[PDB]
């Protein structure tokens, strides 16, 4: 023995760290935890993001349907009188679907002006891409929405959360101009196809085919395959360099293993360089008009 | 000659995991057909030659009974009886062990 | 360098062998069935069948009798060999001894361990391995070659 | 150590700064004690700064706890999910002031190694190197040896 | 001493909702303080890895190693728990999970040498312990066919990136 | 699966053991017989004998050894090679071998089917010898 | 060098320190049943018949001469007893006992059944999860029997009531890694029960408890297990021969 | 009817899977049964069963490995019952293995489903654009060198003999359904909904109908593996994986007046069995030749 307290405290510590390392704690609502007020929390969330909304529409918004259904178990559990008080809350299906709407007339018409020889199964695509469940889940996760959406089972399935991001576009629609919310959308939406390719997100499966096609309307005609760059036939790692040519001038070319693999990257390109997403390309205008 | 330096963990599990030093697997293990207990398969049944043994021990303690001492054995064959059984014409002249259990379904009567 | 040698070394000598190798045939010609050291009974299977035809020659056979004393060695045995055990051993040549492997013995020395016998004694047969029979499938199908061997010919 | 510890990429959460910039530091939780000796900055940051602190950046929610404890903290929490624990335990005015900022233009990414200084999608603007970008075509397409 | 592995039998889980996959029977036993060395032990335990219980029971019988016949008791004594304590039918259902030894307490006895000198000599001893699990054993991992190996050959080729390069 | 270890014995009958032997012996008398007129078979082109040839080899077995005497009076000790079932097996050309001289395989004596190797009772079957020590 | 391992563990019956006891054992319960209530045999198709059952019942219990001498013993040495209201009492510490079998209580569980009944119904079942529900009771609980036990040592007399029940009950036992291993939890299956209870008299404290639980020789089958059961042949030692009987 | 092969093969497993789901429903509960052991090995042992649900193979299962490792057939009373096939009453139960004495119930059955099994790999070895029937497995004794299939062939293919790369496809296809280890299963059928499986096969057809004119109850014994559906004689091995050694010898055409008739020889041996490769030779030498007995 060893007289005192404070190594004792201190290793009492320890015990609790490991204690939470072998057998982790079950996540829990930040709302359940010790420092909570909705009420300035919902403010900060406004003015954080320099947004101005009407703090019944945005209290409106982190509502759900679950959230109702959870608490008239509670009520109907405990025989209480909730019925006039709970059925008051009016959750956000309406400012959801006004949300979702909005934000895809939106982003389509970004797309549209940006870039004008998208076909219009691709821009579908992108907007697609850009209102997906992982997209929008990741962007409200962190902007501290999950924090303050009203829902059952705390981790918020994804499909709650896209409704309750755009639920908040929504107020924020209603709150601010058409103006205003365009640009929250462009500065939390658009900024996620950084980095990203065009075939990343449109997932077209024969890049050949829809290259002839955008080359009859082009009035352009046939495209050849031409074996430009090669490097070792032999190995078992070859490089091919395919050119793909139009009345012998050059159009795009491609990298591969195969001569397969390669040609079908030449499509690929020439796609790229005629619905004008490329490497190249102007980068996004980030601006006050 | 002294170890110059302690072998260290690494090199000791190197040394005695390595394959040669673990217990190989006998693959020629088998079921003995009559008790089904197990045996391989160049040896006798140990089960089986239980049986026989005990049986055979007590033969020879009768015929040790039959013999008043340590040297006289008999200067004629030996013939082994059961419950309910009489010598044959062939088998007469011969030394008679009888014994109480009823002869068992292994051993034929010859 | 061991080439040819036929004989394992035994005991504390030579002569030890000769004398293990005595007790035990002699236990052998009494009991008629023992079990001893894989190794000792293979090496005594040798004299154990060598002992059956000095017996054949014959009680009259002066050879033959004193090897059989030098051989057996509680003396009331002499008769058996020559009254019992050489006649009941007539018509075969060499065939006189069984011997076969028991399971390693239970003591801590584990062993191996063999058992081994005068063929024709009276004692619970030893459960000899059985050749499979004639009804399995595979033998079946050679009992079909067979058949068209007899066919053909 | 650098082959110690973890590392990281550098990175913002969220694109930050991009379209907009939006401050990373949610909320700010402080806990002392009105009576207790080594709280005593952390008191009068309280008084004075706090509340002019918080006029400064709105979008943090900022809880004070009296208790009685002997180790004041400050429990930093970020968009990010991260959070981040201090000891203000004993410090002045003026240094629980510098900590404060330190904690308000954090992103709460973890503070570890970073691989490199940059960090950039598309550096390729023009091409990217490959052993054919500078060599020359031949005509006809034919290898050293090749005859046609 | 800790004694722990004779508690983890004594968990109960939580009823299976109707729909989910059947939990899989674990057995855990073991045996403490035996007279045989910790490492001559290990070879036995290595030996029985996930064997199903029958095969590992058919391998036991036949070695020499006095340890042997120890573990085939512990099996035999884990089997018969297994069916009539914890709700497993078909004992040949069986296979072993893990199985191990440890160490247990040493005795300190003297060894005596010459000139007088002495050695200090210890008593050996040491735990068996196994956990058996309710199903087939799983399989046995073959080595990586040669497409395999240029799969990841391949693969770590087209990792690479450009170092220390922008 | 734990596949047991098997031999040729095994599962036979104390009836079609003997019936086994006789097959194989038999089949052996018959291949050994057969190939005993190589040259009105198919024999490959006879060459005349040019300065730096060299011709294949056998393969005996040592028997013992024996004294002989020379005309001259002196005494010799000699040893007794016999050839027992020699074959040639295979032939790798020229430029397959050593790329100087060809390879000629040639077999030693006969020995029991059952305790070789599936693939060197193939490359015996094909041939219609039976196997080679 | 010399040192020796301790602790060999032993449990040694030996009647001399038994006896020197000097606070002799004190019993709340006694271990058996004295008279065993041997029902009738058709008492299942009487059970559909309501005035037949009810009709015969009473008029068993007013008619015997030992039951009415017991219930005289109780009314005269428990003063504000009635016969009319116990089946009522005894169905809720039915329903009490079998309720914290399900959660696994074993502190109320002493309160409501006696030392005999308690390691039977908690034994087996402590390493398994339990779920049971009371959804209906067919007949009305019926009083059968009432029976004394005088122990002219202690002066002790311990009431002992025969309480038959007629039942709807769901049970479903699940084993240790919560798969099922009895029976189905949506089964309304019907029971019936002959509940023994017991009271201590002299006792100040006077529990009435559940002693017992008797179940008829004609008593249908219980329903099967899920699992499947191999019963073993007789071990035999090699020299031992089989024999088998017809 | 217009039909893919495919949709042949999905149309009889799910008759199969109703007519199962079928005898499945016809059991209310889980009913005990108890089954006594008659083997030679551990007497009085006793098994309690689930009526119609457990099996012969999951009574081994209670004893040991060993048993299901060895146990090819099981003999119910006096009669074999395939290893996978439910029990039925209370009973008395038996092991049968290869290398038991009297085998031969064992063999017959080991044959047929060796024999069954090169049906399914001719079936689906040809063409598309051509059309196999199968016809059925003679019963051959095992003492005829090899066990056989019968099946004829669309018309226009009536000229060619297979080839050696031909036969050695057969063989490499059966090792292929050998190497996947897939269990043989059983059904017990009613006539009226065992003709509805088989239709486009005419000579199945005829087979069913003789096979349940000689029972009362029109009851017919249908075995499937995989796929692969057949109606045949007597029990089968349970699993695929006993065959080791597996040969398809070579065919011989046999001609009726009314239809040409391609008989399919084949060889195997189980992994218990398994025969030294010179042996094998000479089996497999004598499996070429014709085999005939229909009676
Ligand atoms: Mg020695
Ligand atoms: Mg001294
Ligand atoms: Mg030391
Ligand atoms: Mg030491
Ligand atoms: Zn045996």
């Amino acid at each position: 023995a060893k007289k005192g307290f404070r190594a004792a405290y201190r290793f009492q510590k320890e015990l609790e760290r490991w204690r939470l390392l072998r057998c982790p704690p079950p996540p829990v609502r930040r709302s359940e935890k010790p420092n909570w007020d909705y009420h300035a929390e919902i403010q900060a969330f406004g003015h954080r993001l320099q947004e101005t909304f009407s703090l019944d529409l945005l209290k409106t918004a982190f509502v759900n349907s679950c959230y109702i259904k959870s608490e008239e178990a509670k009520r109907q559990k405990l025989g209480i009188d909730k019925e006039a008080a709970l059925l008051n809350l009016k959750d956000n299906q309406e400012l959801s679907e006004q949300g979702i709407s909005f934000s895809q007339t939106c982003l389509t018409q970004f797309f549209e002006d940006a870039f004008p020889d998208l076909p219009t199964e691709g821009v579908t695509s992108l907007v697609d891409f850009l209102t997906s469940e992982e997209v929008v889940c990741h962007v409200a996760r962190n902007l501290a929405v999950e924090q303050l959406a009203l829902s059952a089972e705390f981790p918020v399935p994804p499909p709650v959360l896209r409704q309750t991001f755009f639920a908040v576009i929504g107020a924020l629609l209603q709150s601010s101009g058409p103006e205003r919310t365009a640009l929250f959308i462009r500065d939390f939406l658009i900024t996620q196809m950084t980095g990203k390719e065009l075939f990343e997100m449109w997932t077209i499966t024969n890049p050949m085919g829809l290259l002839v096609e955008e080359l009859k309307k082009r009035k352009i005609s046939a495209p050849e395959s031409r074996l430009t760059r090669q490097s070792g036939s032999t190995t078992a790692l070859p490089v091919y360099f395919v050119g793909l040519y139009c009345d012998r001038k050059l159009i795009a070319e491609g990298p591969g293993e195969t001569v397969l693999v390669a040609e079908e990257e030449a499509a690929r390109v020439a796609l790229r360089k005629l619905f004008g997403f490329t490497e190249n390309r102007r980068p996004w205008d980030y601006s006050k008009p | 000659a002294a170890p110059k330096n302690r072998r260290s963990i690494e090199v000791n599990r190197c040394r005695r995991r390595n394959p040669q030093k673990l217990i190989k697997v006998k693959n020629n293990i088998d079921v003995c057909p009559e008790c089904g207990h197990l045996k391989q398969k160049h040896i006798l049944c140990g089960y089986c030659y239980e049986k026989v043994r005990k049986e055979t021990a007590e033969i020879r303690r009768q015929m040790g009974k039959q013999e008043g001492g340590p040297f006289r054995a008999p200067t004629t064959e030996t013939v082994v009886l059961y419950s309910g059984e009489t010598p044959s014409e062939q088998d007469q002249g011969k030394r008679i062990i009888e014994r109480e259990r009823k002869r068992p379904s292994w051993f034929t009567q010859n | 360098i061991s080439h040819g040698r036929v004989f394992r070394r035994l005991g504390l000598g030579p002569e030890s062998r000769i004398h293990l190798l005595q007790n035990l045939l002699t236990g052998l010609v009494r009991h008629e069935r023992i079990e001893a050291s894989w190794a000792r009974v293979d090496e005594l299977r040798g004299y154990a069948e060598k002992l059956i035809d000095y017996g054949k020659l014959g009680d009259t056979n002066e050879r033959a009798m004193r090897m059989a004393d030098f051989w057996l060695t509680e003396k009331d045995l002499i008769p058996k060999l020559f009254q019992v055990l050489a006649p009941r051993f007539q018509g075969q040549n060499g065939g006189y001894t069984r011997m076969l492997q028991i399971p390693n013995r239970n003591e801590q020395d584990r062993a191996k361990m063999a058992v081994i016998e005068y063929k024709g004694n009276c004692l619970p047969p030893l459960p000899l391995p059985r050749r499979d029979s004639n009804l399995t499938l595979l033998n079946q199908l050679l009992q079909g070659l067979r058949q068209d061997q007899e066919a053909s010919s | 150590t650098a082959r110690g510890t973890a590392s990281r990429f550098l990175t913002s959460v969220l694109h930050n700064g991009l379209g907009r910039y939006v401050q990373q530091l949610q909320r700010l939780s402080f806990s002392l004690s009105r009576d207790a000796p080594s709280s005593r900055g952390a008191r009068e940051f309280v008084e004075r700064e706090v509340t002019d602190f918080a006029r400064r950046n709105p979008g943090v929610v900022i809880y004070v706890n009296p208790r009685p404890c002997c180790v004041p903290r400050v429990v930093a929490e970020y968009l990010n999910g991260a959070v981040r624990e201090e000891s203000i335990h004993c410090k002045s005015v003026e240094e629980i002031a510098a900590l404060v900022q330190k904690l308000a233009d954090q992103s709460g990414l973890d503070v570890i190694r970073i691989r490199k200084p940059f960090h950039t999608d598309s550096p390729s603007i023009q091409g990217q190197w490959h052993p054919f970008t500078n060599k020359p075509t031949t005509l006809g397409g034919l290898r050293p040896r090749e005859v046609q | 001493i800790s004694r722990k592995w004779e508690k983890k039998n004594k968990i109960v889980y939580p009823p299976q909702l109707p729909g989910e996959p059947r939990r899989p029977a674990e057995i855990y036993h073991c045996r403490r303080q035996i007279k045989y060395s910790k490492d001559k032990m290990w070879y036995l335990a290595k030996l029985i890895r996930g064997m199903s219980i029958d095969q590992a029971l058919a391998q036991l019988e036949f070695s020499d190693k006095k340890g042997a016949q120890i573990i085939k008791e512990v099996l035999l004594e884990a089997q018969d728990m297994a069916v009539r304590d914890h709700n497993v039918e078909f004992r040949s259902n069986l296979y072993v999970a893990e199985s191990t030894s440890g160490r247990g307490q040493y005795l300190k006895r003297i060894r005596y040498h010459g000139r007088g000198r002495f050695g200090i000599m210890e008593k050996v001893f040491c735990h068996y312990f196994v956990k058996l699990v309710e199903g087939p054993p799983p399989p046995r991992e073959a080595p990586k066919t040669a497409v395999a190996h240029a799969r990841e050959y391949i693969q770590e080729l087209r990792n690479r990136t450009i170092t220390h390069a922008l | 699966h734990g596949k047991s270890v098997t031999w040729w014995d095994e599962h036979l009958s104390e009836e079609n053991v003997p019936f086994v032997k006789q097959l194989v012996s038999d089949e052996n008398k018959a291949q050994l017989a057969s190939k005993l007129c190589p040259l009105k078979d198919e024999p490959w082109p006879i060459h005349p004998w040019e300065p730096g040839s060299s011709r294949v080899g056998l393969i005996a077995l040592k028997l013992g050894m024996m004294p002989l005497w020379t005309k001259d009076g002196q005494k010799h000790v000699v040893t007794l090679l016999q050839v027992q079932d020699c074959h040639v097996l295979k032939y790798t050309p020229k430029e397959n071998h050593n790329g100087r001289m060809a390879a000629l395989t040639v077999g030693g004596k006969t020995v029991s089917h059952f305790h070789k190797s599936a693939s060197i009772l193939e490359f015996y079957q094909e041939l219609g010898l039976p196997p080679k020590q | 060098s010399e040192k020796e391992f301790v602790e060999h563990a032993r449990k040694a019956g030996l009647v001399i320190p038994h006896e020197r006891l000097e606070r002799p054992i004190h019993l709340a319960c006694t271990a058996g049943i004295f008279d065993a209530y041997v029902p009738p045999e058709g008492d299942a198709r009487i059970s559909s018949l309501s005035k037949e059952g009810l009709a015969q019942r009473a008029e068993r219990l007013k008619k015997n001469v030992a039951s009415q001498l017991s219930i005289r013993k109780i009314r005269e040495s428990d003063p504000n007893f009635k016969i009319k209201d116990f089946p009522e009492k005894a169905k809720d510490i039915f329903i009490e006992a079998h309720l914290c079998l399900n959660n696994s209580d074993h502190d109320r569980l002493h309160t409501l059944v006696t030392e005999n009944c308690f390691p039977d119904m908690v034994w087996d079942i402590r390493y398994k999860t339990v779920r049971w529900s009371f959804v209906e009771s067919l007949e009305p609980p019926q009083v059968v029997q009432v029976r004394c036990s005088s122990l002219m040592n202690q002066g002790n007399i311990y009431g002992q009531v025969t309480v038959r029940m007629h039942t709807r009950q769901t049970l479903a036992i699940y084993d240790r890694f919560g798969r099922l291993m009895y029976g189905q939890e949506d089964v309304p299956r019907d029971v019936l029960e002959y509940v023994v209870f017991e009271k201590h008299l002299v006792d100040p404290y006077g529990s009435w408890r559940m002693h017992g639980k008797i179940i008829p020789p004609w008593a249908p089958p219980k329903q099967p297990i899920l699992k499947t059961v191999m019963i073993p042949g007789p071990q035999l030692k090699p020299w031992e021969e089989f024999e088998e009987p017809q | 009817s217009q039909l893919s092969p495919t949709e042949l093969i999905e149309m009889q497993n799910d008759l199969f899977n109703k007519e199962k789901n079928r005898q499945l429903s016809l059991t209310p509960r889980t009913e005990k049964i108890e089954v006594k052991h008659v083997g030679k090995t551990d007497p009085g042992t006793v098994f309690v069963m689930n009526k119609n649900i457990s099996t012969p193979y999951s009574c081994a299962m209670h004893l040991s490995e060993w048993y299901c490792r060895k146990s090819i057939l099981a003999l119910v009373d006096g009669q074999p019952w395939d290893m996978y096939k439910p029990l039925t009453k209370s009973c008395e139960i038996k092991f049968l293995t290869f290398k038991d004495d009297d085998p031969g119930e064992v063999n017959k059955a080991y044959w047929r489903s060796c024999a069954m099994m090169m049906g399914c790999v001719i079936e689906r070895a040809f063409k598309d654009e051509y059309v196999v029937s199968l016809v059925r497995a003679p019963e051959v004794p095992v003492i005829a060198g090899a066990f056989c299939y019968d099946v004829v062939l669309d018309k226009r293919l009536d000229e060619w003999m297979p080839t050696k790369e031909n036969l050695h496809s057969f063989t490499k296809d059966a090792r292929a359904l050998i190497y996947k280890d897939l269990p043989f299963e059983t059904l017990e059928v009613e006539a009226k909904v065992a003709l509805e499986i088989f239709q486009h096969n005419k000579y199945k057809l005829d087979f069913i109908e003789e096979k349940a004119s000689q029972n009362p109850e029109r009851i017919v014994k249908l075995h499937r593996f995989g796929d692969f559906i057949d109606v045949s004689e007597g029990p089968l091995i349970p699993r695929t994986s006993i065959c080791f050694q597996y040969e398809v010898s070579a065919v011989h055409n046999l001609q009726t007046q009314s239809s040409l008739v391609r008989r399919f020889q084949g060889l195997s041996l189980p992994v218990h069995l398994r025969a030294h490769f010179t042996i094998w030779n000479k089996l497999l030498e004598r499996s070429r030749k014709m085999v005939t007995e229909d009676k």
